């Protein structure tokens, strides 16, 4: 068919990324916004963060195809820079777009940018002092990586939540937190909120007045399939062999419940002496009323409806072995969490499974009546997890608030990439891209992106000194006492995701249809 | 029916799709590269540096954009590279050459200007192509690394060669090292999933993935017996044809595990006598193979009998009808190494056949399945030069000094022959030279002064030997510089390059029937 | 399109989404409310004065509102008036911004206005509560506030519908210091007037009451949405006209077949059924003869209404019910509800938590209305219940917080200088509201507002009075709202209004 060469498939490839790249510069520290998104389904999402933003839907081009992917590369990479990684690209292309508005090759203007990067990856190492993972040295990061990442305020409750949950561990230690994450939404008179609440909590548990809501000594036999047949880690008919098959099992399906819980009545006093242990059988489905009352009745908790992820999570939280059937089982398989808590807030019980002989599973529950807010705070939380917890992650920690950015452009200062210039300028067009941080802010919070920048440029140039923008009013101070410091794994991997794809553009002379 | 077709617009259309093609590939091509990005019609990019990849993945039309791809295949399959060449190298001809000529309005004489510019092209070739040696995987390694960084990947450059080096050497043919002929099929190359460079290494022989593939075959026993076929397992796999029945539905089910039943007689007396190896052609049928894997035999399959033979005397073996038949005795083993790997379930037997012609199934691994391929990839063209410096240890410097070092050679031949042929003698050398200039034109500046540098250098200083650095644009030596255009793959390039556009040329009229 | 693009869904779309579901409010707030007529998928008139009420049946495609809907049924189950309030007051809150937007101060800095603000907001509604009263008994006390909370969501009867739903939610309760969802049920029923509606504890059925009369006592129920044809675990029953013959068969076996059904319902014990499908001609005939009341032909209506109260659950297929499945009431009686002569059940201790006001007039729209009454007096008294505080009925607390939070801008100064000057401003169109449904200025209204300058009473609400604006104290008018009402309405409406005003462009494929 038809093609588009030379700077034609250049410009749309650059002009449709700046295009996209700047409605998403609306959203960066605290003085960003919480994008409006609706996809195809309708739903209503405000996120400051990249990846909610950039993975669900785009104006659709070429570029729009790239961006996600480097922005499937920040998120799970570090999971903070999201909203950071994107504003740094087009920067870095209308600086590179004045080399070649000028004129020049995409391609000595590419051997112009990584080096600076490279550079810069240096001058990271350089700027940045190693920091403690205490908590409360984290929570200056915390507040950040979240705050950067989503408003403040959210951030803020976040900041110790999610300090809370990266502290919790055990000493793994991971870039992000997959089992520290087991989120609660729950309709609440809060519509923006989450409780940490520690251990692993099932989805739900049964009530009865015989059934233990306390069982601080657990012997879990994990329980999927129900009452309703024998010895099945599966439901289905021992009949139906013809028509009037029917009616057999459901008259013969009673007995199985009373065999169930005449095992789970046993297998109590088998494995727990007597009923002062709570027996636990977290019934993944509902509890027939009989052994509903008869396990009630006999001591054991039958719980209603765990999770899949309540029941691998109890593989590692209780330390003992899932099932499921409801068979006697040999005592030793059996889970224990050293709290089996049916708890009931609001009218729904969600049974704690605590003291964690593996307590790398911890539990938030979030809070809204209305899921739009309900959404939401779920979808800061875990953003800022994985960005606090690469606080924790990290013995080097790098100051944020445009503490570092000015030490490389100043520090960058040119010469040093004197051989065509084209790196003195592809580091001038990479050393416009560093500031993007504090240009956002002060653009979003008070003052000029600008105006306030040269103070900070100045004053870096003034004493060396740390300073920046601020997340907050837009205006100097030093980045340093802040505290603002931005996660060290963020970084790099925040420089690496955005010249890699700001080098294939330039490369990329062609496009067809 | 009444049609005719009328002169230019074919081959305008033709010179078009020539040049077009021609146009982001030579920009692909070098140290500093390009990058063609397809958008597809459902919004996908396609970005790589082969058109030929992209164009195959987008419209592909009746003009030379048929005609591209057809001589970029016949370039894929010979020697394994040039892929990006001939298309880069037809569209340079035909259009210098013709509109000229065809405004001197003559196809005839620019016909004969291509075999006038090929020897030319051979003589300065052979002439300035320096020998390197073919013992010398080092003296290979800076001509084989040299044609790796070709086109995409300096990744593999060491590694994909290293493998590459000593296998190709250890390779032979049915004509005999390896050498002479293109024999590819003993270049093979077959993958293992996901693994390690580290666990990879030099098979400078055959492995057979379908060797062993379970843990129960006939493992590291080192004197193997290949069979083939003809009495323990027989051509004849057929039914048994016992008790069968037209009128019954239970037949059905039975005709079809009776094939194997006779199958499993047939690997059953590979039982009773035990051939440590088994090969069949047409495959055999698993519940037969169980038992073959009860007896430790290795059961060889879906490999060919040819590649077997060659993998069979390369590994050793005495072929017999049935192991009591003994039709003459052969050499036990013909290999080194036997080694079966396991990367993943997947059990991949590397029987290392040293100076064999064998399959040459050679041991490569990435980091991951993906760039596993980029070994390959590589290691073809690597090999490609492996078995190059085999067939032509003379093989060229340059940048594209060479496509300089011919259209000097030709003008000064050009300047020799005179007659009107001069002229598209001419017209096709100043082709040549647009291919490195474009690839120093990626460098920067003047490109022209620097061909005015070149074709200065070129009688005076040396014409492809001392080259056009490919990265910079300078005056070097490309065998100093250890760039290497190979031979056989320069004057290959041309052979297919030079046949398109006198098609082209030749067509100035199609039909639709 | 729900998709946008163009800065409306900014500095539009929210200013136009909120209007349209409020300038309901401002003629439908204040001691009276002008209803607005609904129509449905089904055609009908339906007059609205309650926020949630308009809302519920307007259809909305605008991405910024559907946060707000939700917290006027927030602010509906907590309180039930201010819903209006919410809607007009949000009304005034973002739109101030568009200035600020022309002024050009950016998103968060005047959201952390209206904030701030409204954090000190909520701190002075509890110095601006203004007396309080309660009773967890009488009619009287209570009806003021159930009769002052619905007078925005009700233009009808003020004292009337004060009465019966403080009678209703009080004396459906042994405490009514406890206060829950359904306390209340009603039976929508026409006749006589709208006034001669009634409280009936318990559980009505204004259908039929059928069966012989066996217990008064026993209202207990085996609750069935199983039709009685014959509808039971052996054979399935239904009522076939087919052939003649065949229904000889079935008036024959349809009184056993009845017979081992109302068995079941006695044997797992009631003397009432709830039948919420049919019951066949020689079923309730065996119903006359087994001695057990058939309430039939129930409604889901009736048939929930009992489930709900109960607690029990009604059998789709006849199996022997449980008592989950078994509801028991105070007694199963005929008695009129508000001048209708169906079973009307009892409900206080047995299961209960069912008052009937009957709900009256000439048509279902008067009992629709006097339903937006009601419904707040359930939420209002709840309210009262959870705190007796009385605060300046809505406007006449306003200009309270305003003058308060005038000056607080100047405490502020910084952009939010004028951003609580703008929420100082926030508060203001409610008053507003009230005297635009009376026609008349607020401007004058604000002016004799802020004559005295104390604002504890004074406020022109919806009168005659008013008609000319005129200060009367909705304090001693008798209209005081609740403290977390006076909370409520100003928290959502600030809640919902601050998320909704940061958002952007939707992003689309």
């Amino acid at each position: 068919a038809e093609v588009a060469r030379a700077q034609a498939a250049l410009a749309v490839n650059i002009s449709a990324a700046r295009g996209l790249q700047d409605v998403l510069r609306t959203n960066l520290g605290p003085k960003g916004t919480m994008k409006m998104l609706v996809s195809g389904a309708g739903d209503i999402k405000l996120t400051k963060d990249g990846n909610v933003l950039l993975h669900e839907m785009q104006i659709q081009h070429p570029t729009a195809s790239l961006i996600a992917k480097v922005a499937t590369a920040q998120d799970d990479i570090t999971g903070d820079g999201t909203t950071s990684n994107v504003l740094i690209i087009g920067e870095l292309l209308k600086q590179a777009d004045l080399y070649i508005s000028e004129g020049l090759h995409p391609r000595i203007i590419t051997e112009g940018f990584e080096a600076a990067k490279e550079k810069a990856l240096q001058f990271l190492e350089e700027v940045k002092v190693s920091r403690e993972m205490d908590r409360e040295t984290l929570i200056d990061v915390a507040r950040t990586s979240l705050r950067t990442k989503v408003h403040a305020e959210l951030a803020d409750v976040l900041t110790e939540a999610v300090v809370d949950s990266i502290l919790a561990i055990k000493k793994q230690d991971e870039p992000i937190d997959l089992f520290m994450i087991e989120i609660m939404e729950m309709k609440h008179k809060s519509e923006t909120d989450t409780s940490l609440i520690r251990g692993l909590v099932l989805d739900h548990g049964a009530r009865h007045p015989d059934m233990k809501k306390r069982v601080e000594d657990a012997y879990i036999l994990t329980c999927n399939v129900s009452l309703e047949y024998e010895k099945t880690e599966v439901n289905s008919g021992f009949f139906y062999k013809s028509a009037e098959e029917r009616e057999k099992l459901v008259k013969a399906e009673r007995k199985f419940i009373e065999d169930r819980v005449k095992k789970i009545i046993e297998l109590k006093r088998k494995v727990c002496g007597d009923s002062d242990k709570g027996f636990v059988v977290i019934n993944q489905k509902g509890i027939d009323p009989f052994s509903l009352d008869a396990l009630s009745k006999e001591g054991i908790v039958a719980l209603r409806r765990a999770k899949r992820r309540n029941m691998e999570r109890l593989t590692l939280a209780c330390g003992g072995v899932a099932l499921n059937s409801f068979d006697d089982l040999s005592p030793d398989c059996l889970g224990h969490a050293g709290l089996v808590y049916e708890y009931t807030l609001g009218e729904e019980k969600f049974t704690f499974i605590e003291k964690c002989n593996n307590p790398r599973s911890v539990t938030l529950l979030i809070k809204g009546p209305n899921k739009h807010t309900l959404t939401q705070i779920k979808d800061a939380v875990r953003d800022g997890l994985r960005a606090v917890k690469n606080a924790i992650d990290d013995g080097c920690v790098v100051p944020g608030a445009g503490a570092v950015e000015v030490a490389m452009a100043e520090a960058l200062i040119k010469h040093k990439p004197s051989v065509k210039g084209r790196a003195q300028l592809g580091v001038q067009a990479f050393a416009d891209a560093l500031l993007i941080i504090p240009k956002v802010l002060a653009q979003n919070s008070g003052f000029d992106l600008q105006e306030t920048l040269v103070k900070i440029q100045a004053e870096h140039s003034e004493s060396g000194q740390l300073v920046g923008v601020d997340l907050n009013t837009g205006e100097p101070m030093v980045a340093a006492e802040v505290g603002v410091w931005d996660n060290y794994c963020v970084k790099k991997q925040l420089l690496h995701s955005c010249t890699v794809i700001a080098t294939n553009i330039l490369l990329v002379d062609e496009i067809m249809r | 029916n009444t049609k005719r077709e009328s002169g230019r617009k074919v081959q305008s259309g033709n010179i078009n799709a020539a040049k077009t093609i021609a146009d982001i590939i030579r920009t692909c091509l070098g140290p500093k590269s390009m990058m063609k990005m397809l958008l597809d019609p459902m919004g996908g990019i396609v970005m790589t540096n082969d058109g030929n990849a992209i164009l195959r993945e987008i419209q592909v039309q009746h003009p030379a954009a048929k005609s591209m791809i057809e001589i970029s295949r016949t370039q894929d399959e010979e020697v394994g590279d040039g892929t990006t060449s001939v298309i880069i190298l037809a569209g340079e001809m035909l259009s210098v050459a013709e509109h000229f000529l065809e405004q001197q309005m003559h196809p005839t004489v620019v016909i004969s200007a291509y075999r006038k510019a090929l020897d030319d092209m051979i003589s300065t070739l052979k002439k300035i192509s320096i020998p390197v040696d073919i013992s010398d995987s080092d003296m290979m390694l800076n001509i084989i690394n040299s044609s790796i960084t070709t086109k995409a990947i300096s990744r593999w450059s060491s590694l994909a060669c290293n493998i590459a080096l000593d296998a190709v050497k250890m390779v032979q043919f049915e004509e005999n090292g390896r050498k002479e002929i293109d024999i590819k099929k003993y270049a093979r190359v077959e993958k293992i999933p996901g693994g390690i460079i580290e666990d990879s290494c030099v098979l400078r022989g055959v492995m057979i993935n379908k060797d062993v593939t379970h843990p129960r075959m006939r493992r590291y026993i080192k004197n193997p017996r290949i069979v083939l076929l003809d009495s323990s397992l027989e051509y004849k796999k057929g039914e048994s044809q016992t008790d069968i029945e037209i009128t019954r539905e239970e037949d059905f089910t039975r005709i079809l595990q009776m094939e194997e039943e006779y199958i499993q007689q047939l690997c059953e007396d590979i039982i009773q006598l035990k051939p440590d190896v088994v090969i069949t052609e047409k495959g055999i049928s698993d519940l037969a193979q169980h038992y073959l894997m009860r007896a430790n035999i290795t059961a060889i399959r879906r490999v060919r009998k040819t590649d077997n033979n060659r993998i069979a005397r390369a590994c050793g073996a005495r072929i017999v009808s049935r192991p009591e038949e003994l039709r003459e005795d052969d050499v036990g083993t013909g290999a080194g190494l036997l080694e079966i790997k396991k990367i993943g379930d997947e059990y991949f037997t590397f029987i290392t056949d040293c100076k064999d012609p064998k399959a040459c199934t050679i041991l490569l691994r990435g980091a991951s399945k993906e760039i596993l391929s980029e070994v390959e990839r590589n290691l073809q063209d690597a090999m490609q030069v492996c078995r190059n410096v085999l067939l032509d240890p003379q093989l060229v410097p340059g940048g594209g000094a060479s496509e300089m070092a011919v259209a000097h050679a030709l003008t000064e031949k050009s300047k020799a022959m005179t007659g009107v042929e001069q002229w598209p003698y001419r017209a096709v050398a100043q082709a040549l030279e647009v291919i490195p200039r474009t690839l120093i034109q990626n460098c920067g500046a003047s490109t022209i002064r620097l061909l005015t540098s070149l074709r200065a250098k070129h009688t005076q200083e040396n014409c492809e030997t001392w080259g056009v650095n490919g990265e910079t644009g300078t005056l070097v030596d490309m065998k100093e510089l250890g760039i290497w255009e190979p031979l056989a793959v320069k004057l290959q390039t041309y052979k297919t390059a030079v046949e398109t556009a006198v098609l082209l040329l030749r067509i100035d009229d199609i039909v639709s029937g | 399109a729900k998709h946008f693009s163009g800065l409306e869904e900014a500095v539009y779309r929210n200013i136009q989404a909120c209007k349209e579901l409020a300038q309901t409010t401002r003629t439908a707030y204040g001691p009276n409310g002008m209803n607005k007529m609904v129509i449905n998928h089904l055609e009908k008139l339906f007059v609205t004065n309650d926020a949630a009420t308009i809302l519920r049946e307007l259809e909305v495609q605008h991405p910024a509102a559907k946060m707000i809907v939700m917290a006027s049924h927030m602010q509906e189950q907590e309180v039930g008036d201010g819903t209006n309030f919410v809607l007009v007051f949000a009304g005034a809150l973002l739109e101030l911004a568009e200035e600020l937007l022309r002024i050009g101060l950016s998103v968060s800095e005047v959201i952390e206005g209206y904030e701030i603000a409204c954090r000190k907001a909520h701190e002075i509604l509890p110095n601006l509560v203004c007396c309080s009263a309660k009773n967890l008994r009488d009619i009287d006390e209570v009806s003021s506030l159930l009769r002052t909370s619905i007078m925005s969501k009700q233009y009808g009867n003020e004292v009337f519908l004060a009465k019966l739903i403080a009678q209703a939610c009080v004396s459906i309760f042994p405490d009514s210091g406890h206060f829950n969802v359904d306390n209340i049920r009603v039976c929508k029923i026409l006749g006589s007037g709208i006034s001669s509606s009634s409280v009936l504890h318990g559980m009505v059925f204004k259908k039929e009451t059928e069966g012989d009369v066996t217990s008064v006592k026993d209202a207990k129920i085996a609750v069935y949405s199983c039709p009685f044809d014959g509808m039971i675990t052996e054979t399935k029953g239904t009522v076939l006209i087919k052939t003649a013959e065949e229904l000889m068969n079935f008036s024959k076996g349809e009184e056993n077949l009845m017979d081992a059904q109302v068995k079941a319902i006695a044997d797992t014990g009631a003397n009432v059924v709830v039948t919420g499908g049919k019951v066949a001609d020689m079923a309730l005939h065996y119903a006359n003869k087994y001695n057990i009341m058939l309430v039939r032909l129930n409604s889901k209506w009736d048939l929930r209404r009992l489930c709900k109260t109960v607690g029990a659950t009604a059998l789709p297929r006849l199996t022997p019910p449980v008592l989950e499945e078994m509801g028991h009431c105070d007694s199963v009686y005929l008695s009129e509800v508000g001048d209708t002569q169906v079973v009307v059940f009892k409900h206080e201790k047995e299961d209960g938590a069912i008052s009937t006001i009957v709900l009256r007039g000439s048509t279902d729209n008067l009992m629709d209305d006097i339903e937006r009454a009601v419904d707040d007096g359930v939420n209002t008294f709840k309210v009262l219940t959870r705190d007796k505080r009385l605060v300046p009925g809505g406007g006449a607390t306003e200009i309270e917080l305003a003058k308060q939070i005038t000056s607080y801008g100047e405490t502020c100064p910084g952009l939010e200088q004028y951003a609580i000057k703008k929420f100082a401003e926030a508060f203001e169109a409610i008053p507003r509201a009230l005297a635009e449904n009376s026609g008349v200025k607020a401007n004058e209204v604000i002016s004799k507002l802020y004559a005295v300058h104390q604002e504890g009473n004074k406020n022109v609400g919806l009168d005659i009075e008013a008609e000319v604006p005129a200060v009367k104290d909705m304090l001693e008018a008798g209209i005081l709202d609740t403290y977390l009402g006076k909370y409520w309405a100003i928290k959502l409406a600030t809640n919902a209004a601050v998320t909704v005003l940061r958002v952007d462009q939707i992003i689309m494929a």
